[PDB]
């Protein structure tokens, strides 16, 4: 069976890129912190350009995605069940192996219930330990409460989706559900509301097309990318599309007609866009006003 | 002259003499001006009245407006080190928000020119005319980037921590770019002061020194 494409594969992590494109500007937007006084340098044409290349460079590293990962699956496991100690305890024992070159998905962190069972730590009895006894700086022992539906929402309303998301890289783990859910909510909140520039020259524009794909609801993303004059971007997403798909009727309609660049958009429209109505009529403004300008 | 405003520097009542009463009265009164975006000046007015020599100083400042030059209108393009006389005079350009950690004379001064953020010393004598004196020899000799990007001929590129390694370009030859970079010493012969450098090599400050303070 042909492997479905990763989020890593070294192909989707191209297109990935990019579309999501590069902004040294937006990339090193000042953060807002305590202030030290600038320094100053005199260079030469040469040189301004190599600390241009540099700083393109760290650009790069800076928009690393971060991990796209299934949902974990329960930890349901009993170690043993030593009944003569039922009764004997009221309040549960949470035992942790705190040695320090062991990794952290890697390390015995046990339950002794009241009722004498030894059973392993859950998921979220887990990660709060570890933040307890490994502390790491961004993340707090206890889930936060901006993560609320209602107080998801305010953040939205004030365009912070990519401070929603680095908030949510910094508490939960990439696989687990409170991630996942976060996750997917500023996503369909994007989508809803076209709001597809603001994660855009960002480490989070990846997921968010990765989601779309796989969701089948790349069509907002295509029309917004039209009509920003970023086609080749637009081209680069269905051939996403059409490579996580491929039985899809969109995919066979491509190697039928042997179509590229502009052509694979119009074929998306046609086959399996939601509103393929609406991407025609962007696609075709375009070509007027790249034709009719030049 | 609404845009203006006039501040008081020192005022010394002194009685001289003179046939009419013996000994006669004076008022000897410095001021200075400034608009808070560049332009300000100092004056010496005297009279035998404190009200004369409000007047008299007043007017006369307004005739010596220096300009001073604000790095993005809220600080000093670089460090200015200067000795007026025996006043010594120790100035620190300072990002944002650092506000005006200064002698309460240049307090009132940097209002009046519009610099919002610096730090400066004063060592030596405190004499309120040298310090003015002095303090805007410094202010009105200091150099611009686009100064230093026509004198060199070369880029003028800034880096800010909080902006990572992204280069700033603030200021751009007027005429041609040269292609010789700029000699780079393995070890600098700059003359260091004592008392900037004494705080990073870990020496333990006064209990004096970074109390917080008023908003100013």
């Amino acid at each position: 069976e042909v492997k479905k494409p990763a989020f890593m594969d070294e192909e989707v992590q191209r297109i990935l890129t990019k579309i999501t494109g590069l902004d040294l500007q937006k990339t090193f937007r000042p953060a807002i912190q305590p202030l030290k006084p600038p320094t100053y340098k005199l260079m030469t044409q040469a040189q301004l350009e190599e600390a241009t290349r540099l700083a393109v460079e760290a650009a790069k590293v800076r928009l690393k995605m971060p991990p796209v990962l299934e949902e974990r699956k329960p930890i349901n496991d009993v170690l043993a069940e030593d009944k003569i100690l039922e009764g004997t305890e009221t309040n549960k024992y949470v035992f942790t192996d705190i040695s320090y070159n062991i990794p952290h998905r890697e390390r015995f962190i046990v339950v002794r219930e009241p009722s004498g069972t030894l059973r392993k730590a859950s998921w979220e009895e887990r990660d709060r330990v570890i933040q307890i006894y490994f502390p790491k700086e961004g993340r707090r022992v206890l889930p936060p409460v901006i993560f609320k539906d209602e107080n998801l929402k305010t953040m939205y309303s004030q365009d912070r989706h990519a401070d929603v998301l680095n908030l949510c890289v910094a508490q939960f783990e990439p696989d687990s559900a409170e991630y996942i859910k976060v996750h997917h909510q500023t996503y369909e909140d994007i989508d809803r509301h076209g709001k597809y520039e603001l994660l855009r020259s960002t480490r989070h524009f990846g997921g968010m097309a990765w989601y779309f794909v796989n969701k089948k609801k790349i069509d907002g993303l295509l029309i917004d990318q039209i009509q920003r004059d970023l086609v080749d971007d637009a081209t680069s997403l269905v051939q996403l599309y059409h490579m996580l798909h491929p039985d899809g009727q969109s995919a066979q309609e491509a190697k039928e007609q042997a179509a590229e660049g502009v052509d694979l958009i119009k074929v998306f429209a046609k086959t399996e866009a939601q509103r393929g109505a609406y991407i025609e009529l962007a696609l075709q403004t375009y070509q007027e006003i790249v034709t009719s300008h030049s | 002259y609404e845009d203006f405003d006039t501040r008081i520097l020192e005022v010394r009542n002194v009685f001289n003499m003179t046939a009419k009463e013996g000994r006669k009265k004076s008022v000897r009164v410095l001021v200075a001006v400034g608009n808070g975006n560049g332009a300000a000046g100092f004056a010496i007015g005297k009279a035998a009245d404190r009200g004369d020599a409000f007047r008299k100083a007043k007017n006369r400042a307004i005739h010596y407006l220096h300009y001073i030059e604000r790095y993005e209108g809220h600080t000093i393009f670089h460090d200015i080190s200067l000795r007026f006389k025996r006043t010594q005079i120790r100035m620190k350009k300072q990002p944002r928000g650092y506000g005006l950690r200064c002698h309460r004379a240049i307090i009132t001064i940097c209002r009046l020119i519009g610099i919002k953020d610096m730090y400066a010393r004063v060592t030596g004598s405190m004499n309120m005319l040298n310090l003015t004196r002095g303090l805007f020899h410094g202010l009105a000799r200091q150099e611009t980037h686009q100064h230093l990007a026509d004198k060199k001929g070369l880029h003028v590129v800034e880096f800010r921590e909080e902006c990572g390694p992204l280069p700033i370009v603030v200021a751009s030859p007027h005429g041609a770019l040269s292609k010789e970079p700029e000699p780079e010493p393995e070890v600098p012969d700059t003359k260091l002061d004592w008392q900037d450098v004494k705080a990073m090599q870990g020496l333990k400050r006064s209990v004096w020194f970074n109390l917080k303070r008023p908003a100013t």
